[PDB]
């Protein structure tokens, strides 16, 4: 997952160590690697940072593998169906799973996402539709401009 | 040595934008960025 | 300006008039370049902390809100979030002529311009960078280590 290729000759080492995700942090190559493995730069990573969690109040997060396996598994559901990360977040919003974090769930409640997510994502094949053309039509956010 | 100085971590950084924009057209285009940047840098892309 | 119009396309009636009005903000901005709204947000503190870009006319002015597609569009190539092209630019040789660059801030912002790098490019930049390395550590023996 990481460190094929050796960044630096460095190898990323497990600790508990904070790595800052904000994205004014300007961080080391404990940013590099995960800019590196999950394909990103600094900015979706900051969205996917709170999609993952909607608690972190920061972009500080431990350093332990279970923070790591959270970002990885939000990343995958975004690539098993070939979406960005916005693109993930504005389909959280329009099935109405904005609420829900992935830190803590049951692993029946997340096969459940998953099948909603796969439904939703057959149903918009068959459709042939844009995610914008859902968000449009199913949001509750109505601009205010004359 | 009669050929050097080498800075790796510039040798780095400046195959890292000749591979990104080549001929700076990209940079160049929109001058504002242009207008930051010293013309001093900007030898020290192309050439080493 | 009207190749901007005709980019935003249907979006623009209520962009131009929120435009027209002193009111216009980033977030609606964003959202007719299915853009997300931190990366204008940033470009536009990056331009704040250059030469002016005063923080009411930074989208009351159309000149203002040409700087920050600029910047948006060299994001755009680099593929790195525009606080990482701050410290690039502070890089010079002549610009911070006080306050000359260590050698761990080329690191840092060579770092931050190859995370952004895909395959193609990372194959033939770690071709390019052992075959200079090899003469550089080559003649550097020869002189005084032999």
């Amino acid at each position: 997952l990481f460190n094929t290729s050796p960044l630096n000759g460095q190898y990323f080492v497990i600790e508990d160590t904070n790595i800052d995700l904000s994205l004014n942090s300007t961080d080391n190559w404990h940013k590099a690697v995960l800019k590196r493995a999950f394909n990103v730069d600094d900015i979706s990573l900051y969205r996917l940072l709170h999609i993952a969690n909607h608690n972190n109040t920061d972009g500080k997060i431990a350093n332990n593998i279970k923070n790591l396996s959270n970002l990885y598994m939000t990343k995958l559901l975004a690539d098993i169906h070939q979406l960005t990360i916005d693109e993930l977040y504005l389909l959280l919003i329009t099935i109405g799973e904005d609420k829900i974090n992935l830190y803590d769930i049951d692993d029946k409640e997340l096969e459940k996402l998953i099948n909603r997510l796969d439904t939703l994502s057959n149903w918009l094949h068959t459709q042939k539709w844009s995610i914008y053309q859902l968000f449009l039509m199913t949001t509750t956010n109505y601009d205010k401009t004359l | 040595s009669g050929t050097i100085p080498y800075h790796d971590a510039y040798e780095n950084v400046r195959k890292a934008i000749q591979l990104q924009d080549p001929k700076l057209e990209q940079f160049q285009k929109s001058p504002a960025v242009a207008g930051l940047m010293h013309q001093a840098s900007l030898l020290g892309i192309n050439n080493s | 300006f009207a190749n901007w119009v005709n980019s935003l396309g249907e979006k623009a009636s209520p962009i131009l008039t929120a435009f027209e009005n002193k009111t216009l903000t980033a977030e609606k901005l964003a959202n007719a370049m299915n853009l997300d709204a931190n990366l204008l947000e940033q470009a536009s503190i990056q331009a704040q902390n250059y030469k002016q870009v005063t923080k009411e006319n930074t989208f009351s002015n159309w000149q203002s809100i040409d700087i920050i597609l600029q910047w948006t569009n060299i994001a755009s190539n680099l593929n790195i979030s525009p606080q990482g092209i701050s410290p690039l630019i502070a890089l010079d040789y002549i610009k911070p002529a006080q306050k000359t660059p260590t050698y761990a801030q080329w690191e840092n912002a060579a770092i931050a311009l190859t995370a952004g790098l895909d395959t193609q490019q990372t194959h033939t930049l770690h071709v390019f960078l052992d075959e200079s390395r090899s003469t550089a550590l080559s003649n550097y023996y020869i002189g005084k280590v032999a």
